């Protein structure tokens, strides 16, 4: 129950002892008690849904693990200390989970430093919008679950990289994200399904390409254009590139028209729809 | 001469787009010169060279019914070498 | 503006924040009036009229 009074008697036990406190062996009972009591007094914080003040009572709990030698649950006490702040309002969860990520790699590991290195990047794309970072962040975590054949995040930090890097600046990245996905898409019995709106996130970037580079992506990919759902991929496509050759808008627009109906359109497909009519624009527009 | 590495672009502007030559800059190749256009061991174009101070050294620009002929792309790598005609058989009379 | 020794041109200023220090922005109409592209330096001056003979009154 104590907020204070576990504190007040930890802080008076945390010392070193080269004096008459010495004698025969360390503190490290005492500081091993008052960092489980520390533990439970964030709890009690958080309990108490203080999350700023269970927060920090995690970040000293966190940091003083590490004093007797405690590096295993240190990070989960980091991970503690980023979930409080990363459920109350402000930063500084950032701060808990840098100093997490680094020492697990520390001990020897790969995964969970991945694992919250991706949280970092939801916080600094959703929240702390640094998505030029949180897009390194993905890219350098997505280059571990690589490394370890963790194939799902190995594609979904990359998705997440070139759906946001296209529209707004990296353009090579696009189709070749989302060819490094489609090829391994068509492997798996499980994934080439996956692959079908994988390969129409590749053809609909256009790159300040006028072209039939999706088309290009047509007599290259396995469609089986039987395959009708394919057909919103690129009889869409085999459209709309005449369109924006012939310089026309009222086929053009005319292609969603029709496709808002027998397809919802999020804000990214629709972001580029504008994407691709700003390149009409320019075709058009004096 | 022997072929460089070259990188397509846009024609500059709808001048040179009705000239069906291939316009490129002063700094790499000169108006006059015919070039062979590399794309594959198989696909291999030819084209008329026109210099213009808008390109890019190291980059060719070509319009879209050239484009729409080659299966080129703005942005990609191509080797373009200059190639010299042979006036006994090459020279057109009955087109 | 001073682009060949044979088209002298003249415009007229308006700053404005996204141009680039040292770089001028022209419109469709001008860059096809003067027959210009980007990635082109050219070498602009400023030039100032006669107020009595160039004011117009009739055109």
């Amino acid at each position: 129950a104590e907020a204070m009074a576990l504190l007040a008697e930890a802080e008076r036990k945390v010392k070193n002892s080269q004096s008459f406190f010495s004698g025969l062996f360390g503190g490290s009972s005492k500081i091993e008690e008052a960092c489980e009591i520390y533990a439970r007094a964030a709890n009690m914080f958080k309990m108490a849904k203080n999350w700023s003040a269970a927060g920090n009572a995690f970040c000293q709990a966190a940091q003083l693990h590490l004093q007797l030698q405690s590096k295993h649950d240190a990070a989960t006490c980091f991970v503690d200390a980023g979930n409080a702040f990363k459920k109350a309002d402000p930063q500084e969860a950032i701060n808990c989970l840098m100093r997490a990520i680094e020492i697990y790699t520390d001990m020897g590991r790969f995964t969970i430093a991945a694992k919250h290195h991706i949280s970092i990047a939801e916080i600094y794309e959703t929240e702390l919008v640094d998505v030029e970072k949180a897009i390194a962040h993905y890219e350098q975590s997505a280059d571990y679950y690589k490394g370890e054949e963790s194939n799902s995040s190995a594609n979904k930090c990359l998705l997440k990289v070139a759906g946001y890097a296209a529209q707004l600046e990296q353009y090579q990245k696009a189709i070749d994200i989302y060819e490094q996905v489609g090829t391994s898409a068509m492997d798996s019995p499980l994934l080439k399904y996956s692959a079908k709106d994988y390969f129409f996130k590749a053809a609909l970037c256009h790159f300040c390409i006028d072209m039939l580079n999706a088309k290009l992506a047509v007599q290259k990919y396995e469609e089986l254009f039987p395959a009708f759902s394919d057909s919103r991929e690129c009889k869409l496509m085999k459209k709309l590139l005449e369109a924006h050759e012939e310089q026309n808008v009222d086929s053009y627009t005319e292609s969603v028209k029709e496709y808002d109906s027998i397809s919802r359109l999020d804000q990214w497909l629709t972001t580029m729809l504008l994407r691709i009519k700003k390149t009409i624009q320019g075709d058009e527009e004096d | 001469m022997a072929g460089r590495s070259m990188q397509a672009a846009r024609c500059p502007t709808d001048e040179l787009s009705l000239s069906n030559c291939a316009v490129v800059s002063e700094k790499d190749y000169q108006s006059g010169q015919h070039v062979i256009v590399r794309t594959s061991p198989n696909h291999k174009y030819i084209f008329t060279l026109r210099t213009h101070p808008s390109v890019v050294p190291g980059s060719v620009a070509f319009s879209l019914p050239q484009r729409k002929w080659a299966g080129l792309s703005i942005g990609q790598e191509i080797e373009v070498a200059l190639y010299s005609f042979d006036k006994a058989k090459q020279c057109i009379g009955t087109m």
